[PDB]
């Protein structure tokens, strides 16, 4: 939202919380997906040789 | 004549107004 | 000097304890993070240096 301004992050630091739930839900998601490339790869544990 | 560490001895209450149980940020 | 810092209030309006989020990472994710007990794991942060 602001291009390094120190007014702007001023008035943003009313709004801490909207970006808390944005980086956090964000970062579920992402941790939710390497949980599911995990998932949907990894279920057997010893890796057999060719 | 020589120098010391601010040991976190320099806060304030920024604010003249009265808040309780939150936690804010200032500038 | 001009500084962006965390204040945290008890029920009797005293303050609890001081961030100061200009000096130490663990300092910037607490405000970034908006708490002071923050879990255990990987956190992107701001610009609060
Ligand atoms: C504080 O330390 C710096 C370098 O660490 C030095 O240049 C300065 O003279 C010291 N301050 C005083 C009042 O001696
Ligand atoms: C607030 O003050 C009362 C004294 O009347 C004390 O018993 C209580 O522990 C205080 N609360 C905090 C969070 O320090």
């Amino acid at each position: 939202i602001c291009g390094d301004s120190q007014e702007c992050n001023k008035l943003l630091l009313q709004y801490g919380s909207f970006c808390a739930q944005l980086n956090r839900a964000l970062s579920g998601v992402a941790v939710e997906q390497d949980k599911n490339t995990e998932a949907v790869f990894a279920q057997v544990k010893q890796i057999y040789k060719a | 004549k020589q120098n010391v560490s601010s040991l976190m001895r320099g806060v304030y209450y920024p604010d003249d107004i009265y808040r309780s149980n939150v936690n804010v940020l200032f500038t | 000097k001009l500084t962006t810092i965390m204040l945290s209030f008890d029920v009797n309006g005293t303050i609890d304890k001081a961030v100061d989020c200009s000096s130490d990472p663990l300092s910037e994710l607490k405000c970034t993070l908006k708490s002071f007990n923050v879990s255990k794991g990987i956190y992107p942060t701001s610009n609060f240096r």
